[PDB]
């Protein structure tokens, strides 16, 4: 078919799968607020008896600990991942890279100019 | 921004941006003084032709090279070329540019401090850094292994290289190349009466060089045809007329590679001290290096020998390893592609020696981390 | 490749008719009626810019198929607009990369030929299924039913 | 020993984390004030943690594609 | 699920799932940390190469194996070799799997409590147990009697067994194995000019003992022999060419396992501790362990030993017993094939030493009822 059409796919393909991405990432954080706020639950104990809140503080204080321990644990282990991640990226591109050396040109100078400086005085409109 | 590859050499400075195939602006590295007294008033006369102009002018002048042996022995003049590069051949100022120079293995310390030390307080640039001429030889040629003889104009070294892994123990660096092939070319043509004196009559000998002698496959076969029959007699016309015939002179000139017993010196020839690099290499990696043997530099372009190398270290080598001789058409500026390639990567991004570092350490910091 | 030809048809006979005349009058007095690659490096040589003949050799191979070393008119126009090469680096990388993971919503490292159905009905520029096919075809080099993610790479390479 | 080092640094990590809870000589408004601050670190970890599980399902189906790329590249 | 049958050893680490018939994964237990510099940037050079991966890029490493005799000397490698051998050759997460390793008979208990202590917290494995690696070399013969001498490559031990009950007192544990004759044969080759100093040439040595050596039948008619006649010296061609002729160095190296005096020690060859081990048991089981003498592990594969070992040790014997030799084809993984079997077994799977368990009393748990 025409390159043109397969242009216009191709660029529209990209539109498509960014919006999407995005729309799916703010989905993650709106989920992420709503369901973190329906599992960290918030108190209103004011004016009570300090052994009340005493106890509160304790109670939180051991749910601060639980809940540090888990998600350091978690992210520690997150952590040893993306190394294995990455030691598995270069594994694999020492495996498929090497000839992976990009070129780049600058002999390529402006066209324009290109037939400017060959019809020389002539280069009038081109 | 981008990085300003550019490369001293010996002979010719071949510079331009990096991330292109070939260099910008190739010109001779002369610095050449009048000589005679100059009696036109306001004709505009210079006190020093640098470059390109000074090989059109060559008549009047007295050209000197600024490098002798990959060394900087004349510390204005290389100031006066590297201002010349910059200013007027890339029109670029190196206050926005990184610059990336390039070192012949085994030199002076003094030289390489001497050359950051300008590069970052004349000429002020952001960030240079040195790089050793044979690895991006062997950059350019894509891969990552082999023994690469890099034999420039100054002087001819030889560096292997295994996996990335530099063997610092088995570099040998001979400072025989192309000046004193062309001294010896002028040396001998006085045997048909042709002699060459002035230092500007140097060149013509060195473009007879280049256009006329090539390396001999067999040394003795050749004398024995060319004392005999005259096949080989190839003329050529000097500037001015009065047309020469070189004889046995053509292969005699670049023999002085295999034998530099003709030039007075002792040393092996570079068919040998590429083998005796190898042998220095460990037992396991020397396959390896026998099968990637690459050639680089300029003086590695003489028509045949790509073919009498490797006649000459598969005469050395044991029978069974293969023998192959990588010599790119590109050879003369490989050096210069393999910096291109070097600065455009994202991984050396972060190797330049930035200027505030120098400015902490002075122009020790060469030899450090940064190297 | 084929993007210039996309940037052809973008162009119209303003171009067509522009570069006609260009050869009218430069190409005046040669026997080719087309541009050959010796000829296009000579006479960039002359003006001063300095391509390799290997560059002749790969772009007569791009425009001229045939290896006819010269320029038929949709050809010589690609030729021609390929000079100047002023769109590179190809988009992203690294963020593309991500939006192509995603697109494998199935997550089993499998980009269904369906998914892009969907996605393309969701842009719906005029194409049948023999040109997203052709396309595919373009992409799914080793054949694999999808789309792999190194030809992701490979199909997108230089793609703005 | 390097792994006795890993269990006494998540250990210490842990000690380091556990603020003195000493608070009963202050007034209600000021207990209030340190039961929000336990409070606003859990909810601060919980976004972390989320983070943590949508970052490591991304490791795992990248890790996916590395073993298909493995697979591709015999 | 299935179990993880890793064995150790020295030299050679064979690992596979349990119920097969060999491992899966076989590749030498070497860490070799590159000692040159290295110049090429982004060429994704590594810290560590282990296993079989660093018996190919030897030319630049420094490969140093992290068991020495059986005992484990630095335990930072062991870890990344198992690391390696689990995620790696197997691909199989250690949170789903038990695992069975072996350890020689008579070895330090630290080294075997540090061994499960790894295995727990870092590797985090669900069970695991430590059996002798000669008991299993037992298993894998299909008999249940039998007096094993397993030479290894790091120690060889030398375990009595009758009727399933094993005899404590009997085991004689004699530190000469493989890599004493890779030295020792690495010594014997300068009596000809071959000198092979760096670690890495210590694998082309283990090479030519391998493909070479062989175990006389009767040592003085050999040495006799080839010192006259030269039917003996058979070439072999290093990694690049030069072939070398061995001599009499063919027999003489394996010879040391006869004889260690050879190589100083004190001690009587495994012809002969064989002997003291079957002496020193009751006399009533003494036939049976005369009939079914057992050989395993690799350093038993020379050709020959199979019938040196039986005459020297029907020259010792008293003349009416019958003294047979087994020498299974598959010596080599005996020991693993033999894990497997006890692996698979139903009555075994009460075994393991479980999670627990060890929470509940520590690493000191192994040298308790679960052994
Ligand atoms: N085509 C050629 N044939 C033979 N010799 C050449 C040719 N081109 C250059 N040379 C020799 O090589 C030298 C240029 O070497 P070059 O690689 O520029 O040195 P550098 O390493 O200093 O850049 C010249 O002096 C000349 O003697
Ligand atoms: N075919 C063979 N011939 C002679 N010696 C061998 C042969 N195969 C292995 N060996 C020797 O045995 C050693 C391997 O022994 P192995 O049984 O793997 O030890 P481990 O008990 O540690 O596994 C090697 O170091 C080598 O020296
Ligand atoms: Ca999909
Ligand atoms: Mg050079
Ligand atoms: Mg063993």
């Amino acid at each position: 078919i025409s390159a043109s059409r397969k242009l216009q796919l191709k660029t529209l393909m990209l539109q498509i799968a960014k919006q999407e991405m995005e729309r799916e990432a703010e989905e993650r954080r709106g989920e992420k607020g709503r369901v973190l706020r329906t599992r960290c639950q918030p108190l209103e104990l004011d004016g009570l008896g300090f052994e009340e809140l005493q106890d509160l503080c304790r109670q939180l204080h051991a749910r601060v600990d639980k809940v540090d321990e888990e998600r350091y644990d978690v992210e520690a282990k997150v952590t040893k991942n993306i190394t294995e991640i990455a030691d598995l990226t270069q594994k694999i591109y020492d495996l498929r890279g090497k000839f992976k050396r990009p070129t780049l040109r600058r002999v390529r100078i402006s066209a324009d100019a290109m037939m400017q400086a060959l019809l020389g005085t002539r280069a009038k409109e081109s | 921004t981008t990085a300003l590859v550019c490369d001293n050499g010996s002979g010719l400075v071949k510079a331009g941006f990096a991330g292109d195939d070939a260099p910008r602006a190739v010109f001779p590295s002369i610095v050449g003084r009048p000589r005679h007294q100059g009696v036109m008033v306001g004709m505009g006369q210079k006190d020093s032709y640098v470059g390109d102009e000074a090989q059109s002018k060559r008549g009047i002048l007295t050209l000197k090279y600024p490098i002798e042996h990959g060394i900087i022995t004349n510390w204005d003049d290389m100031e006066k070329i590297w201002h010349h590069t910059f200013y007027n051949e890339l029109r670029v100022a190196p206050e926005e540019h990184p610059t990336l120079l390039t070192e012949a293995p085994l030199n002076p310390k003094a030289n390489r401090e001497k050359m950051t030390q300008i590069m970052f307080e004349t000429f002020n640039v952001p960030a240079m850094y040195v790089a050793i001429q044979a690895v991006l030889s062997l950059y350019a040629s894509g891969r990552t292994t082999g023994i690469v003889l890099d034999s420039g104009d100054g002087v001819t070294h030889n560096v292997p290289i295994y996996e990335g892994y530099a063997l610092p123990h088995a570099i040998m660096r001979l400072d025989l190349a192309g000046r004193d092939l062309t001294d010896y070319l002028m040396k001998i043509l006085t045997e048909r009466g042709y002699s060459f004196v002035t230092t500007a009559e140097r060149e013509i000998v060195r473009d007879i060089k280049e256009k006329l002698c090539y390396v001999a496959l067999d040394f003795e076969n050749e004398m024995a045809t060319a004392a005999s029959s005259s096949s080989l007699e190839k003329s050529y016309e000097l500037p001015d007329g009065q047309v020469i015939t070189i004889g046995n002179e053509r292969f005699r000139c670049p023999e002085t590679l295999f034998q530099p017993s003709f030039i007075g010196m002792e040393s092996a020839g570079i068919h040998e001290t590429t083998y005796n690099s190898i042998m220095k290499c460990d037992i396991d990696i020397r396959k390896d290096l026998y099968a990637n043997n690459v050639l680089s530099g300029g003086t590695t372009m003489y028509p045949g020998i790509a073919d009498r190398m490797q006649k000459e270290i598969t005469a050395l080598a044991p029978s069974t390893m293969k023998i192959k001789i990588i010599a790119p058409p590109e050879r003369k500026y490989s050096v210069w592609i393999g910096g291109s390639i070097l600065a455009s990567l994202s991984t050396f991004q972060q190797m330049w020696i930035s200027k505030q570092e120098y400015d902490e350490a002075g122009p020790s910091i060469v030899h450090r981390k940064c190297f | 490749d084929d993007i210039y030809k996309a940037a052809v048809e973008q162009l119209t006979e303003e171009q067509k008719n522009e570069f006609k005349a260009a050869f009218d009058i430069f190409v005046l007095g040669a026997e080719d009626g087309c541009i050959s690659t010796k000829e296009l490096g000579k006479v960039m040589r002359m003006l001063g810019q300095n391509p390799t003949p290997e560059e002749l050799q790969e772009m007569i191979d791009e425009v001229d198929e045939d290896g006819s070393g010269t320029v038929d008119f949709d050809e010589f126009l690609v030729m021609m607009v390929r000079c100047m090469k002023d769109d590179s680096k190809g988009k992203s990388e690294e963020e593309l990369s991500d939006l192509f993971r995603m697109f494998d919503k199935n997550a089993d490292g499998y980009i269904d030929l369906d998914e892009l159905k969907m996605m393309l009905q969701a842009t719906g520029e005029t194409i049948t299924e023999d040109d997203i096919e052709e396309l595919m075809k373009d992409g799914d080099k080793n054949n694999d039913g999808r789309i792999d993610y190194d030809e992701f790479l490979e199909f997108m390479k230089g793609v703005e | 020993g390097k792994r006795q080092t890993e269990r006494e640094k998540k250990k210490k990590i842990l000690a380091e984390r556990r603020k003195v809870l000493a608070i009963d000589h202050l007034n209600e408004d000021q207990l209030r004030e340190k039961a929000k601050e336990l409070w606003q670190s859990i909810y601060n970890l919980e976004a972390e943690k989320f983070d943590l599980q949508e970052k490591f399902k991304q490791q795992k189906y990248e890790i996916n594609v590395l073993r298909n790329r493995i697979n591709d590249n015999q």
